[PDB]
């Protein structure tokens, strides 16, 4: 089956942001043609990568590709938010020792100062600039609700909360 | 109850012309003759020129002239001046002590000559801390009434930021005043240099322009 | 033999008036009263008669509104009742030779306001040409006054201009084409000695009070003098980067025509003690040169507040701003919305509510500031300024005004901001506090005399045990509520058992207690009983009768 | 009819050497010639004697190492070779009768040196005492010149004192320890109309070339030479911080004894150009004062490069630099410093400080925390402590006990941290106000019953007037200090006038005033007298 | 291999008396009297007083008279002036032809006392761009030549970072002069405030101290 790429990985992105869905699988039929599924209306691009340039409310909901094979790809989910601090994060459900970058970005490339991740409640890692926290692996316990505190342009802003959790990828 | 139709409500004819109001009522007035005819301008009160619809008043020129009896009755206004720059009314006095007014007709025309004095002021600092500036033009001592004022700002001419008030005649030398005060934010005020006013008149050969440059002076 | 009309003005809907048409040179007993009206844009109307006898006829749509008596010998008065928008007019009497409004003997007419805009006050401004145009021997010379954003009608403009001569013109009206509200230009030509001459004008606005007046005193030049420059210089740190325990800021006031010059240091625009700095002034040739030296200790430059030097010379006011020094300023926009005060909810019965938004970026265009109600009922016309700051921000004030009873009934308003620069929109609401409630006790005192407090006392108010903690203090002496920049008031804190309280500070004068020695101190407050005010008196005097 | 003697001069240990005995007035087929040599220091030695007939005979330790030969008829040539440090040597020709050295015609002796070091140029400095320690007559006067770090020996001196005579004195050169060299002093000491007379000292040093000749011309004052005072000035960034197009730097020179000046600018050590600055002068009664501004881009202000000006005053240069400031936040991070508490420093007399920095990063790698006075003197330990916040940062806490006196005569203290992330090290520094100084004014009342509240009561207290605005407020109720808190105190503003003012709130209950109705608010503040303490007491009572 | 033995290596005497020096020879001279006696000062060569152990030169004064044969001889000076203090010497010819010089002996005339002038010089503005600081005492006109110098910089006894020079004793009144350098680097002068030079003599009841502050001038 063809499964669905991001580019950049991030379905959390900001109101007016581009951001580019690919979709590829084995090539055991030859790539002539790609579907596109906004909810599940057919879009009318054709080609295998699809561009999604500025972001609006509605650019919201539930995507879907498709190729000349039989059955079709997974309901990757996009959310689209307007706000000042998006704690982004690399995967919504992780197998361990996959990478993980965690990044709590702000509007329009402005720079988030004294930044804090919270993880369950408890603060993680705090660090004067903003960070990538990048946990190479994922244990069972590494699953929870995420937020960031941040200040940005002097002023405090705390992100909406993320659940994430791990799984056991024997069985 | 009862009405009377002023037709028409505007009408315009030039100097040696002639303009001719007519007034409908609905019954006939009092002795079949009283009806007055009046003359309006900005700010003012009425001016009797026809009382009983024909008999000039005391002041009133000859051009104006008054006709009519019962129902309709007309104002035909020769020689044309540019005093007649006016609403003209009639009234009607009725049986049961009744008056009233028709419904107005406005003309438009020019006559003499005397040049204006042109005077320029910039915003004070004062109104600048409150973000708005005003700068005026002023007319002075003019004549005739028929003027034009522009705007230029940086040799931009303004269109719908700026705003005129003119005076009644003078009750001495016969003359006007005007100013135009130009509207501008302050932000609008503080991109641009030159403000210039151009005074059009026919007393001036050549269009008369007051200017100054903002914060050299 | 003429005619005048009086009583015009802006009154509410149903409100009586009486307009009185005076007359001169002719006989009441002869001549018969006519009255017209007409409003701005339409034409006449006949409105009645009094004939000699005292009978009055009245036209079709009147239906006994109007009522028209003789008062005197040369006066006639209209009484008008059951007043709407529709009688918003200019009113003429005149004198009726008959039964007939066939007349040549007018009366200019009185201005007669049911409005429904909001009352403005105008705001006066001097205009005067630029001196550079002005020639030396200009005999006479042409100034004015600008009154402008009023509503309704009338401003009347007077001069004072001392000794000389100045014939005075005051132009008819505009209807400013934005905001509806009007503006005058009133015109002074003087002749002779002008050029060292103070001009002053005087605009009464009856529709805002009786006595608003603005009497504006300037003079018609912005040459005046050769202008000074003010510039501020400051110590260096050191060469490791390090400030020394001590800042010096010299202000520094460049060549001017010498005259008396005065200078006051601003921490944040309030003004310190002259002992804190020095000045000097020096003249060098026909120019003078001043300098005025201030010393700050190294944590007060590091808290990051804003200075002022501010320069007063010939009556005409130089400033320059500094704060602490930065390689990079992010700054960010903030908002802030109060409720309304007990004194505008109460004493005034006009309660407003205010959103500041304050330390935005001034980039490009307006930002967009929008009041709502929750029930989504109606909000009024708000208000709505923006003024440039010293340290480089625009703030932006927009004032709402609130219904009293929906107020005090538990609604929520709520101020919402928006601009394209911004990542989301701003939200600040506002609604009265559900705690409890609890009245306040109030105690006044004084302090008692002692050595070098002679001519100038200390009073002291302390309001507490109240809930919840909205209140407004003020202090009222001889029948006149003194104004609040006069005492200072502490902000509401927690007792440590149930309610809050403040204390207030009042330094008086001599004359004051001479003149009344009763000092009022009052609390206004959602919770007093029975008007929602509760006040206390002192006097000063606290006569020594030691054992009673 | 004399001898001299020619060729004395610096060489290495084993370069071979030849002097010439030129003679003048006898005849060499008559007379014999002698060679004695004498070391600094030590007594005479006789090398040799050639005779009439080119005979030469020599000393048992001379060892055919010397070699003695008639050249012409006036000239008498002596050979040294294998020559070590100990031929060191003035060595003296002389015209013998007979193979006896008896003899009373001897030349005056050149000097030989066997030395390694380089041949270095007198530096001449000029030697006067201290105008002030010179009395006002001093109808003689000793100065000097210091002929210092040359090698070899000799340097020679003579004077110019104009139409003054003067006594000269040449001292013995000392070798010196460091570098080998050598060093003399030559004083003059002159009578007369010394204090307007110019003078001069000739040092040459034919070693270094025949024709090296320097003349120090100097006075016997100097010309006053108050030390001036540096201080540098810079332009605003305005109100909201940014900078200007261009800086403005004002070095100052105030109130000195006119003279002679520059002022030069330096960008990292270099000298600018000239044109780049300007300077001026004026005079008040006495003292003078110059100024110089310096226009520098805004680019090369941020570039954070050293600006020195160097200030050359009588010959004498004074300094100061800057570079572009440093803003106290390197990295987000905060940090505070405290005063001391009035009642910790007036009432317990034991001040403390504190400086605490927060929103520091919970990394490895100890912060280093050091405290300083900008005196020098020495600090006590203080109580370091860190901890990591609920909030994930990390504040670090010191609190620093102080002296008193030491703070009431306005010591300024640093608190100074290092951490390993941090680019630049951080400091804070507090010391006492500058302002003047306002004992405090205390009122303190009672308020009157309530209805409906019989068993409590509040106590007020106003404390106002007070400069500076440092000030400790306690409540005491039968002699003991209550709680902090049972009361509320508010934090200084200002008066109307001059001073700050705070209100104090204490609620109490009907079994303390039972128990003792007399409570005193009592204020702590530096400017009150005598022992910066002044109080007031109330009571719960009518007059009756 | 043969020795020539003056002594004393050292005599005093004041002015108007006489001193004897002896020269004792391993070998006998040359025909039992082939020896000379010299007098020389400072810088200076050695005059011949006697030759032939007894003969007068020619130019020096009746009071010097030599005497001795064999390996014996010395050398008398009566009547004893200021002049005189100088080092003298005897010469011994041999047979062979071998001329042996003495080993000396100082004359010292014995004066009074005399306490020092003491003078200290900071170092010149030119001397600190070097990045050198020599400060100066001056002793002037003592007698006899024993002397203290401590150098106190900021009340710190210095040590290792001065030297001395002695003059020779004068031919007119038989004084001596000193001075002390005290060599220090800018940095480390300019560390410091008083510079203090104490001079110990023993025509002196105390140590003198002359001093100065850095500047101040
Ligand atoms: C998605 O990612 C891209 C980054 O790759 C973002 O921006 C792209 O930016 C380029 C450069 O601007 C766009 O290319 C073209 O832009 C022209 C204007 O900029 C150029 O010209 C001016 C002088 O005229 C120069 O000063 C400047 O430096 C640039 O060189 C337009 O004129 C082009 O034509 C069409 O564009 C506009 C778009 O509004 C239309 O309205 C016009 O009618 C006209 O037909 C051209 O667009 C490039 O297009 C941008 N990409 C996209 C997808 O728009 C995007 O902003 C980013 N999108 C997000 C985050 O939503
Ligand atoms: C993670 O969590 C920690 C706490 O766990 C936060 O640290 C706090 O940071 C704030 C901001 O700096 C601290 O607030 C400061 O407290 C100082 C302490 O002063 C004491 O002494 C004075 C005088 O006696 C008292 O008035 C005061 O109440 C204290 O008892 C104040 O001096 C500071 O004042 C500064 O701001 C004011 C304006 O409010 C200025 O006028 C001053 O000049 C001065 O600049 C300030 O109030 C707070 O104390 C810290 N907490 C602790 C427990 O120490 C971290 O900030 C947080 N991380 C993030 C990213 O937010
Ligand atoms: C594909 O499916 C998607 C989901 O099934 C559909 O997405 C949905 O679209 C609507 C409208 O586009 C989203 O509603 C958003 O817009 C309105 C109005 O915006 C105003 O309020 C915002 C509050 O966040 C402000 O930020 C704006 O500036 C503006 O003033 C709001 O009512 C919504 O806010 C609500 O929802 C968000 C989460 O989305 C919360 O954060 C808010 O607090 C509030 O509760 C939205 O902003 C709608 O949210 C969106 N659904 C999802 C799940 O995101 C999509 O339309 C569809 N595509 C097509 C083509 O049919
Ligand atoms: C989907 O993606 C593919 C990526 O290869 C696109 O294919 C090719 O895209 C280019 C650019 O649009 C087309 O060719 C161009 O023609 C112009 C004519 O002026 C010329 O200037 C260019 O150099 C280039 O040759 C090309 O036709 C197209 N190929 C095919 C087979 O379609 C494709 O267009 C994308 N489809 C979209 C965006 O709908
Ligand atoms: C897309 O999804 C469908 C889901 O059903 C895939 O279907 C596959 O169908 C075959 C044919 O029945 C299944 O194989 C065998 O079926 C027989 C008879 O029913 C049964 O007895 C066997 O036990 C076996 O199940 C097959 O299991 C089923 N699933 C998968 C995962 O192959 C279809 O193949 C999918 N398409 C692609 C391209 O993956
Ligand atoms: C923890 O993470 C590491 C790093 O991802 C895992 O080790 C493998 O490391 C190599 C390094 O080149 C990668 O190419 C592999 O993809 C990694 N394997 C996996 C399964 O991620 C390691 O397995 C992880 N361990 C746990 C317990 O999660
Ligand atoms: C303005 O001037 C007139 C002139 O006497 C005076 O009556 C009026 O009170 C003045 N207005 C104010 C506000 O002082
Ligand atoms: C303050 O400024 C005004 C303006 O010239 C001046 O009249 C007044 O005397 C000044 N006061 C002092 C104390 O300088
Ligand atoms: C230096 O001074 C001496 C002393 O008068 C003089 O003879 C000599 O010519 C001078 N030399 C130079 C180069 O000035
Ligand atoms: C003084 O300083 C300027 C600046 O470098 C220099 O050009 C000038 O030559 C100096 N003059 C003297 C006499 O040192």
């Amino acid at each position: 089956k063809p499964k669905v790429s991001l580019n950049p990985p991030w379905n959390r992105i900001f109101k007016g942001e581009n951001v580019t869905l690919t979709c590829n699988g084995n090539n055991f039929f030859e790539v002539s043609s790609t579907k596109w599924f906004h909810n599940g209306s057919l879009s009318e691009e054709t080609n295998s990568s699809l561009n999604i340039v500025n972001a609006k409310f509605e650019d919201s909901g539930e995507y879907k590709c498709q190729h000349q094979q039989v059955n079709e790809s997974e309901p990757v989910y996009l959310e689209v938010f307007s706000d000042w601090l998006l704690l982004q994060a690399s995967a919504e459900v992780v197998m361990e020792g996959q990478p993980l970058f965690l990044r709590c970005h702000g509007w329009r490339n402005w720079d988030v100062y004294k930044v804090i991740y919270y993880k369950d409640g408890e603060a993680l890692k705090y660090w004067y600039e903003n960070h990538n926290i990048s946990i190479t692996n994922a244990t069972v316990e590494d699953s929870g609700t995420y937020y960031c505190t941040g200040k940005v342009w002097q002023l405090d802003y705390e992100s909406e909360p993320l659940n994430i959790t791990v799984i056991k990828a024997p069985r | 109850e009862l009405d009377m139709t002023q037709t028409p409500s505007s009408v315009s004819a030039p100097v040696g012309g002639s303009v001719t109001i007519n007034c409908q009522s609905s019954q006939s007035v009092y002795g079949n003759n009283y009806l007055a005819w009046y003359q309006q301008k900005a700010g003012q009160p009425p001016k009797l020129l026809i009382y009983r619809a024909s008999t000039l008043a005391s002041g009133a020129p000859s051009r104006f002239k008054g006709s009519g009896s019962g129902t309709q009755f007309t104002l035909t206004i020769s020689d044309l001046e540019s005093d007649d720059a006016a609403t003209y009314y009639c009234l009607g006095y009725y049986n049961g002590v009744i008056n009233v007014f028709g419904g107005g007709t406005n003309v438009e025309i020019k006559r003499t000559v005397g040049a204006p004095s042109v005077f320029i002021f910039p915003p004070s600092d004062e109104q600048l801390k409150s973000g708005t500036a005003s700068v005026v033009c002023l007319l002075n001592n003019f004549y005739p009434r028929e003027a034009k004022v522009q705007w230029k700002v940086d040799n931009a001419l303004q269109s719908g930021n700026s705003q005129e008030s003119v005076t009644e005649q003078d009750s001495k030398d016969s003359t006007y005043s005007l100013s135009s005060t130009l509207t501008l934010s302050k932000a609008d005020y503080e991109k641009h240099k030159v403000y210039a006013c151009e005074v059009t008149h026919q007393g001036l050969s050549s269009p008369v322009t007051k200017s100054f440059n903002r914060g050299e002076c | 033999q003429s005619l005048e009309e009086s009583g015009g003005r802006l009154v509410t809907p149903g409100t009586p008036l009486t307009l009185t048409c005076t007359v001169s040179g002719f006989s009441l007993s002869t001549y018969n009263i006519h009255w017209v009206r007409q409003a701005p844009g339409k034409g006449l109307e006949w409105i009645g008669v009094i004939d000699t006898g005292g009978g009055t006829y009245f036209a079709s749509w009147a239906k006994g509104r109007f009522a028209i008596s003789k008062t005197s010998s040369t006066t006639v008065d209209l009484k008008m009742t059951s007043l709407t928008a529709a009688d918003t007019a200019t009113y003429f009497c005149a004198k009726g030779f008959d039964y007939s409004a066939s007349t040549n003997l007018w009366g200019p007419g009185t201005l007669v306001t049911i409005s429904s805009a909001s009352t403005q006050s105008p705001s006066v401004f001097p205009l005067t040409r630029c001196c550079k145009n002005i020639p030396s021997n200009a005999t006479s010379v042409t100034l004015g006054c600008l009154a402008t954003g009023y509503f309704p009608e009338p401003v009347m403009v007077t001069w004072d201009t001392g000794s000389l001569n100045g014939t005075t013109m005051t132009l008819p009206a505009t209807t400013l084409t934005l905001s509806g509200h009007y503006a005058t230009i009133s015109l002074l030509t003087v002749s002779g000695a002008w050029a060292k001459q103070m001009f002053t004008c005087r605009v009464a606005h009856t529709p805002s009070s009786t006595d608003w007046v603005d009497n504006k005193t300037f003079s018609v030049c912005s040459r005046d003098f050769t202008p000074p420059t003010v510039k501020i210089l400051q110590s260096s740190c050191d060469g490791g980067g390090h400030f020394p325990p001590t800042i010096q800021l010299l202000c520094l006031v460049s060549g001017y025509t010498p005259g008396t010059i005065n200078i006051t240091w601003l921490e944040d625009g309030q003004v310190m003690d002259v002992d804190l700095s020095t000045a000097s002034t020096t003249q060098e040739g026909e120019l003078a040169s001043t300098q005025s030296e201030l010393t700050l200790s190294q944590k007060h430059w590091l808290s990051d507040r804003t200075y002022t030097c501010q320069v007063t010379y010939q009556g005409h006011t130089f400033e320059d701003s500094t704060k602490k020094c930065a390689d990079s300023n992010p700054r960010g926009v903030s908002a802030y919305l109060s409720r309304p005060s007990p004194f505008d909810l109460f004493i005034r019965k006009s309660p407003t509510i205010t959103c500041l938004v304050v330390d935005l970026a001034p980039s490009k265009g307006t930002v967009n500031l929008t009041w709502s109600r929750a029930s989504g009922k109606p909000v009024n016309h708000s208000t709505r300024k923006e003024e440039k700051q010293r340290n480089g921000t625009l703030t932006v004030t927009s004032t709402l005004p609130v219904g009293t009873r929906d107020w005090i009934e538990g609604e929520t308003y709520q101020c919402r901001v928006t601009h394209p620069h911004l990542p989301r929109a701003l939200m600040r609401s506002t609604t009265k506090t559900s705690g409890p409630r609890a009245a306040p006790e109030v105690y006044a005192f004084a302090t008692p005399e002692w050595p070098g407090s002679r001519d100038k006392r200390t009073l002291a108010c302390l309001i507490q045990n109240f809930m919840p903690e909205d209140i407004s203090v003020q202090w009222l002496h001889n029948e006149v509520q003194l104004p609040d920049a006069r005492h200072s008031t502490t902000q509401p804190r927690k007792t440590k058992g149930s309610g809050f309280f403040v204390f207030s500070r009042l330094e008086v004068t001599r004359a004051e207690w001479e003149q009344k020695d009763e000092f009022i101190c009052r609390a206004v407050h959602e919770a007093a009983s029975p008007s929602q005010t509760v006040q206390r008196a002192v006097s000063s005097v606290n006569p020594g009768k030691h054992h009673h």
